[PDB]
DNA sequence: AAGACGAGGGCCAGTGCCGTAC
DNA sequence: GCGATACGGCACTGGCCCTCGTCTT
């Protein structure tokens, strides 16, 4: 409950002191920072990725922010469900099918009047009442798997499973915040009531073929909270005893880290052939790898304080530039995880970068 | 009713045998013992019409039986001994399918191998297996070489069809397959993977070896050592398993040549078919080395066994069948992913708290942490050599604005810095590990070059030795250590020294830090060594240990792990849960290849029972196929089964990944097995070798008599009433019985029962001394108890006395010392005499243990023997469809269906009364108790499992997924008679 | 015109039988969009968010709220980049002129009743010292047109208009010819700092940044571009008895997809699967048409890969499983090729690695 | 300029300790 | 005098051998 001078000093949020976990939690807030809106852009593709791509029979869908006929949408789920025929039809009616969109929501809140919104990515997985259950277990597993991972301590993630006021299956993520756990992701089994009500008139634009016969689709549905999830992740990231040393350090994963590679110049001063760092700074943002450049700057001071300031920032690796490796061809390196000089070659450097992130990416 | 225990029987009406006098000392003993307070329960006889006797006796009928089953095979095997042998080939065929040589060995294509026996050896490319490419059969008429569909290159499917070698004839006698691990080879046929059949029984040479001249594995440690006065004599008399070995002990010809290369197991599919021609040659020179073996041995064999029940048994132990379906691969896919988050979680927090310490290098400071100061803490910066020149020092060679116009200096840049790129390359050679990381971290670190490389410390274990010492503390203490053994633990003054000084140069070590950490310890050498926990500060010796071995890691320290001593930090429950982890993913790690790689070969719906497709499940476009368990017939001792996966295959635990294991064998539609368990066996079988030794009935012993007197439905088994002393239930008990009849050692007792049972050593050590009892007493300077009333005598000469040994009062270790101390044969009964290597006559022996348990395991092996032939004899003659075998030593698994389930339970307790009554017979008397005729649990189900109640780990809702439940019997399935009319 | 239909077909566009016309797709109301639309305008964005990113020095990325804060919708997307102006000045250490680029859906309404409609634009707010804020606006200017020609069939048919008045000093609009109406499709502006010293008086000496040893209040560069207007706009670049959308490779959604020739066999399947896999592991958007169920017709079949902008066909026969070889397909050329599974993955990145030319 | 000693890393089998079943 | 029959795993290690470096003729 401290570590919010790290996020207003390196904004990965806003620099304004009315930051209560109320106002972060409703969405009210200013806002994020340029290093905070990266971070949950890292976290939202890595969603879509582990989603989305890898997994067939599930397409994006763009839902509208209001309605034609003043008050916005509180869930993206029903602007996915107004899109079921048409994607039937792009599927060839081949259920189970799903669509996935990242948007974000607004939520009417009574201040103890205002409204706020959060980012929301939701799934809307169309399945047959066979396997419904089955695919609501799957997807429980598979999301708290999703969210387990990229965490120092996965203990913190938890599922609830819970039934409706009528007797619906359903399961919730929980994050284990400093002062309790906190909704993060929410799965529940519609018993397709709401595509029933929607086409009253000809329900047979609603049979999906389940195989052998065309069945009611039922309705999954998994919406997740990226805002308390950046947030989650962003309190995980940050560190718890008899350590005898402590440092300032918030260790994100490599994936959604805002700024991978750090790059400066040392040696400081060396004039001219410093447009290398160009060179490097292009060939690193061509291969996409995030690199904060270090080149205007006012210190000029201890390296332990552009250090901690990277360390502040969550920048993986921290290469530097100096006349010597002009020379020859073998600048420093400072790794985050692991607070250590490591001397390396430069195409070197770049492949080890996207192999680093790579492979981060896997087991 | 009558004699303190018998049921109705016709199996011979005289008889007593009385032996008055023997049962008076026997009633004596057990009133001076004392047992005479008798519960008077008598269990629920039963009147059932028992299937039909041939004759004189139950002992030829099983005679009868077994050679009637083994009959066929024992003339094929005779017609493969008088086999008159034609050359081989001068070339092998490149043809796919089978190719006969007959005359000058010709080629001629054949489908499959016509004849009644063969040798067999089939050859797997094992780079993209597990599909067979090779195999060599010679027959008593000619030679057959089988090639696979790989001749032709192609981009292939490998989901396993009905590729397999094909070698059965069809009908619309009969078979006899011979082969080195013939199992293996079975499992490369094509037809073995039928719900039905089959006629076709296999005979393993290497099994055989092991039941005529085997050796136990301490012997074959020091026999491969060959490279205790009288323990070198068995050395040439017997050999290991392996098949030069086997054939240079039985044939004792030239040695047969091995592939120098191993080029079917490390090589591809292109390189084989490169020197098609010599691995030919080779598997043709195994399948010739096998015959011959087989040949010498088959005689021997016969000899050495002569009861055709031996034969017979281990006929059908070999075609055992493991049906199974698409949830096996569902099953792999859920274990193997939640094996890997959990070692992805473990790996992380390790990983981490390497990370985080690797810090403290700057500047020097480690010297100060009491756990991270033994390692390197290297600091490297190499290397370089001089080409540039000279005499010149490189080390030291605000405006706002918006220009563009320089559109091209980006590429002038880049050139730049390309150009600087390619100069440096040719100034280091090989890219060595991260030089700047302290030794420790590179070790603790995947090398740069490898193609599974993954990013920071990765290889961090669990059960390393560097990572434990990394984060934990100590019991009660500062360090931990290592030397000889791991921090010490679990598996009249005395007084120590003491002493510090300074010479140089070696390693700074730090004694403050541990006495400031004991006193944050306790803030909420001596003294404090025996009970409490303190290091000292140099030495390093023992100064107060229990353990004789030492144990790295605390890997099963669970309950020492969760009662304060020891924790770890930092920090929390990170310990515990860190061993949670370690005990989670025990099973998998050690065994994930043995099953991930555990083939299975699907049947397609044309060939499968139709019968079972009119039954209501397909199941939804689900895969129906099959695995045969490969077993080892015959492995020491005494020749019990060998598998390397089924037979260590865990139990149902909800705390192991891949516990599922054992009830993933799931049952086709229509069918479902039908099996038993033996309670118990070993037990009994050393009772009864007491008390038919003693006198004639079956409670004249006082260990004897317990055995048979429990019961484990709502009453107290002999485990049980060991295991409610107290006191462990139940497995314990049992380990702390079959321990103490093999040798009941005083620490070894001790550690074990003050392991299950956690108090202290005291009150123990008089549990123990109560439980002595039963092997005492026992027996120029000498032990104190000899033949005479009194040992105290003056120059009286009696050498001719000291001969017997033998125990006293309550067990019976005389008799097993007595089958111990034959020169000759040693088999009771039957029947089977072992191993050239062990038998006392020219070994000295040393062997005793290894012999008692032999004679005892040898019994319960003969006990698994009968009930096969038994089940066999009573499922052919009645209508009991599915014959299919799957045995675990004590307990016996059989593929029934679902209309056939309670008549093959009842086989079952037909098969467990006629084998005890066998025991009983083969000793006398005829006659038998209540509590041990019958099976108290026969479980009937789907898949196959311990409990009929079953929960289980990864798949978390056993039921959840398409299951099914179990039942306990029991009772009720004595009302169904073998008769198929049945309800 | 019969280009509005193959996107309702090959799901460009949402369902609509009314609110299809030009008019109901200029104006924010909609009927929103389909899955090929939607995965167009997310690598258009990421082009957009690439095309800027390689800009130097350096450029933050924010997001704005949609609502009022004191209680609505937006119209434009600068405010919420002037409120975080102040702040990103320490990140950029008040150094030098730098700007504020976002993505968002900006409202704004449309004419019975009148409604509201949705354009998700993309803004980039340039704050710039006012002696060198003209320059820079017409660096911006040329950077934006190219911008628009790199992904562009023709050059030609993106226009790049001059404009002025009394408020705003100078100021540039980027049309797009149809050619059935030129239509804006980004603006340009350079507005003064009126508009950030009316949000913050005062007391204003926050404001002002460094400028070589000098404090100056930076002057606003307000750059506006509509991404929704130009995925119509590159929709009706790549239209061309055939009707194939030519889009650009680095643009277009789905680049590639593989079905079966041979009658339905799982070995198939598993091939396809495999190939699949692979393609999907490097970064390469793969249509599977494998599933199938019929696999009726080829010609057909190409017709509607190329009305969803396929760049290459790949199609898995029997002889795949014996020689490995594989019917590719362009649509440019629309040549039938044939070559081996494994260099299948190789081609494709090189062919789109090929198209990244400036 | 060629030859010889020495240091580092991969591949190998051997050994100690842990893990399962009966 | 004594746990017994197996079955595998991983961590660690001394040793053979190729490769690169580097001193030496
Ligand atoms: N640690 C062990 C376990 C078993 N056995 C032997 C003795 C047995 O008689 C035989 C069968 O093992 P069981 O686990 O079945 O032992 P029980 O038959 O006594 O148990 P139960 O009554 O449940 O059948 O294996 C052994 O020697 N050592
Ligand atoms: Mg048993
Ligand atoms: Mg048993």
């Amino acid at each position: 409950a401290l570590l919010e001078i790290c996020q207003r000093r390196h904004f990965l949020s806003g620099s304004k002191q009315q930051l209560s976990r109320d106002s972060l939690l409703s969405g009210c807030h200013p806002g994020f920072g340029p290093l905070g809106v990266e971070l949950r852009k890292n976290l939202a593709a890595e969603w879509w990725t582990s989603v989305v791509v890898f997994r067939e029979q599930v397409f994006p869908v763009d839902a509208l922010h209001h309605k034609p006929g003043g008050k916005l949408r509180e869930n993206l789920l029903h602007g996915a469900l107004e899109h079921y025929v048409n994607c039937l039809d792009l599927v060839n009616k081949r259920l189970p099918y799903g669509l996935a969109q990242i948007g974000v929501c607004f939520h009417p809140v009574f201040d103890t009047k205002s409204i706020g919104e959060k980012t929301e990515a939701s799934l809307v997985w169309f399945t047959p009442p066979r396997t419904s259950n089955q695919w609501l277990d799957f997807w429980l597993r598979h999301r708290l798997q999703w969210w387990r991972k990229f965490a120092m301590s996965p203990s913190n993630f938890s599922s609830s499973d819970c039934q409706d006021e009528e007797g619906r299956k359903g399961n919730k993520l929980y994050y284990n915040f400093p002062w309790g756990k906190e909704l993060i992701e929410t799965l529940w089994n519609l018993g397709d009531h709401e595509l029933l009500h929607m086409y009253p008139g000809n329900v047979s634009k609603l049979h999906g073929r389940d195989g052998r016969k065309n069945v009611v689709p039922c309705v999954l549905s998994v919406n997740g909270d990226l805002d308390r999830g950046m947030l989650a992740y962003l309190y995980d990231s940050f560190q718890t005893r008899k350590k005898n040393l402590h440092r300032k350090v918030l260790k994100l994963h490599p994936c959604l880290a805002p700024i991978k590679v750090a790059l400066d110049v040392g040696r400081g001063p060396t004039l001219e052939l410093r447009q290398v760092c160009q060179g490097l700074f292009n060939e690193l943002l061509e291969n996409g790898i995030s690199v904060w450049p270090g080149y205007l700057e006012t210190m000029q001071s201890s390296l332990e304080q552009l250090y901690s300031k990277y360390d502040e920032m969550s920048i993986l690796f921290t290469v530097l530039v100096t006349e010597t490796t002009l020379e020859n061809g073998l600048i420093h390196l400072r790794s985050r995880d692991t607070t250590m000089k490591e001397m390396m070659h430069i195409s070197k450097l770049k492949d080890f970068l996207i192999k680093y992130i790579s492979s981060a990416k896997n087991v | 009713m009558l004699s303190r225990g018998l049921h109705e029987q016709i199996f011979g009406q005289g008889g007593e045998m009385p032996g008055e006098a023997a049962v008076r000392r026997s009633v004596e003993h057990l009133q001076k013992h004392g047992l005479w307070g008798q519960p008077a329960v008598p269990l629920p006889d039963v009147e059932l019409r028992l299937p039909p006797l041939y004759g004189d006796n139950l002992d030829q009928h099983f005679r009868l039986l077994a050679q009637k089953q083994s009959l066929p095979y024992l003339e094929a095997a005779n017609l493969l001994l008088q086999a008159q042998l034609p050359p081989k080939p001068p070339a092998w065929a490149w043809a796919e399918g089978w190719t006969r040589y007959g005359p000058e060995g010709e080629a001629v294509p054949v489908a499959i191998p016509e004849e009644r026996a063969l040798v067999f050896a089939v050859a797997v490319c094992l780079a993209e297996g597990t599909c067979p490419t090779l195999a060599v059969a010679i027959s008593p008429s000619a030679w057959y070489s089988w090639c696979s569909q790989r001749l032709v290159e192609e981009r292939y499917s490998w989901t396993s069809q009905l590729s397999p070698a094909d070698l059965i004839p069809l009908e619309v006698q009969e078979q006899l397959v011979v082969g080195h691990n013939v199992s293996f080879d079975r499992a490369h046929i094509r037809e073995q993977y039928l719900i039905q059949g089959s006629r076709m029984r296999f005979l393993d040479t290497m099994s055989m070896h092991m039941a005529i001249s085997g050796l136990s594995s301490f012997q074959r440690s020091l026999w491969i050592a060959a490279k205790a006065i009288s323990s070198w004599d068995w050395l040439d008399i017997s050999s290991v398993n392996s098949l030069a070995e086997v054939h240079r002990l039985y044939v004792g010809g030239p040695p047969l040549e091995k592939e120098p290369r191993e080029l079917f197991v490390k090589g591809t599919m292109k390189d084989i078919r490169e020197n098609f021609q010599d691995l030919m040659q080779y598997c043709a020179q195994d399948v010739w080395a096998t015959h011959e073996v087989f040949q010498q041995q088959l005689p021997l064999f016969l000899e050495r066994c002569p009861h055709p029940v031996t034969l017979a048994g281990m006929l059908e132990m070999g075609v055992s069948y493991l049906p199974v379906n698409q949830n096996w691969e569902r099953y792999l896919a859920e274990a193997q992913g939640t094996y890997e988050e959990l070692q992805r979680e473990m790996k992380k927090s390790l990983m981490d708290l390497a990370n985080d310490a690797c810090q403290l290098l700057s500047g020097e400071r480690y010297k100060e942490d009491p756990w991270l100061w033994d390692l390197e803490w290297d600091l490297q910066e190499f290397k370089q050599k001089k080409a540039k020149k000279v005499k010149k020092e490189p080390a030291t060679a605000l405006g706002p604005c918006s220009e563009e116009e320089e559109f091209q200096q980006d590429v002038m840049a880049r050139a730049c810095l390309q150009k600087l790129k390619g100069t440096t390359e040719l100034l280091p050679k090989r890219p060595q590990h991260l030089p700047g990381h302290p030794g420790w971290y590179r070790k603790l670190c995947p090398r740069l070059d490898d193609p599974a490389w993954t990013p920071g410390p990765s290889l961090l274990s669990l059960q390393m030795r560097v990572t434990p010492k990394l984060m934990a503390l100590t019991w009660d203490g500062f360090p931990l250590h290592y030397s000889e053994r791991h921090g010490w633990g679990y598996l009249n003054l005395a007084k120590l020294p003491t002493g510090t000084t300074l010479e140089s140069a070696g390693v700074v070590c730090p004694y403050r830090a541990i006495e400031s950490l004991y006193r944050k310890h306790c803030l909420e050498p001596y003294n404090d060594v025996d009970i409490p926990g303190c290091w000292f500060f140099k030495l390093p010796h023992k100064d107060g240990n229990s353990c004789n071995v030492g144990s790295p890691f605390a890997k099963d320290f669970l309950p020492k792990m969760e009662d304060g001593t020891l924790q770890a930090g930092p920090g929390g429950a990170s310990g515990p849960r860190a061993l949670e982890i370690n005990k989670m993913i025990s099973f998998w790690r050690n065994a994930h290849k043995r099953i991930s790689s555990q083939m299975v070969v699907w049947l397609p719906r044309s060939a499968l029972p139709r019968a079972v497709i009119r039954h209501p499940d397909y199941d939804e476009e689900g895969l129906y196929g099959a695995i045969l368990p490969q077993v080892v017939t015959a492995g020491t001792i005494t020749r019990r089964a060998v598998e390397p996966t089924w037979l260590t295959a865990s139990n149902a635990r909800p705390d192991r990944v891949g516990s599922e294991l054992k009830a993933m064998v799931q049952a086709p539609p229509g069918y479902t097995l039908v099996g038993a368990d033996v309670d118990s066996q070993e037990l009994w079988i050393a009772a009864v070798l007491g008390d038919a030794h003693f006198a004639g009935m079956h409670g004249c012993t006082a260990f004897g008599w317990m055995t048979l007197q429990g019961r484990k439905s709502r009453g107290t088994d002999l485990h049980s009433k060991t295991a409610t002393t107290v006191g462990i239930s139940r497995e314990h008990a049992k380990i702390f019985n079959y321990g103490r009849i093999y040798g009941a050692g005083q620490p070894f007792a001790e550690r074990l029962l003050m392991q299950f049972n956690h108090r202290l050593t005291q009150q123990e050590a008089a549990e123990k001394a109560q439980q002595m009892y039963a092997a005492t007493k026992g027996l120029l300077r000498k032990v104190q108890r000899e033949t005479a009333r009194k040992s105290q005598w003056k120059k009286w000469e009696v050498v001719a006395e000291r001969a017997w040994k033998g125990g006293t009062e309550s067990e019976m270790f005389n008799k097993l010392e007595s089958i111990a101390t034959s020169d000759i044969p040693r088999t009771p009964v039957l029947g089977c005499c072992i191993s050239r290597a062990l038998e006392p006559s020219a070994v000295q022996e040393e062997f005793m243990t290894s012999r008692v348990n032999w004679v005892v395991q040898s019994s319960a092996v003969d006990y698994l023997h009968l009930m096969l032939v038994a089940m066999k004899w009573l499922f052919e003659e009645f209508a009991i469809d599915g014959r299919f075998c799957i045995s675990i030593h004590d307990e016996v698994r059989y593929l029934v269906r679902e209309e056939d389930r309670y008549r093959a339970a009842l086989a079952l307790q037909i098969t467990n009364l006629l084998t005890r009554c066998m025991f009983a017979y083969k000793l006398g008397l005829n006659d038998l108790p209540q509590s041990v005729a019958f099976f108290s649990a026969v479980d009937i189900d789907r898949c196959l499992r311990k409990e009929v109640t079953m929960d289980c780990k990864t798949p978390s809702n056993p039921t959840g997924m398409e299951r099914r439940y179990g039942i306990p019997q029991g009772e009720a399935l004595d009302i169904y008679q073998i008769i198929e009319l049945t309800k």
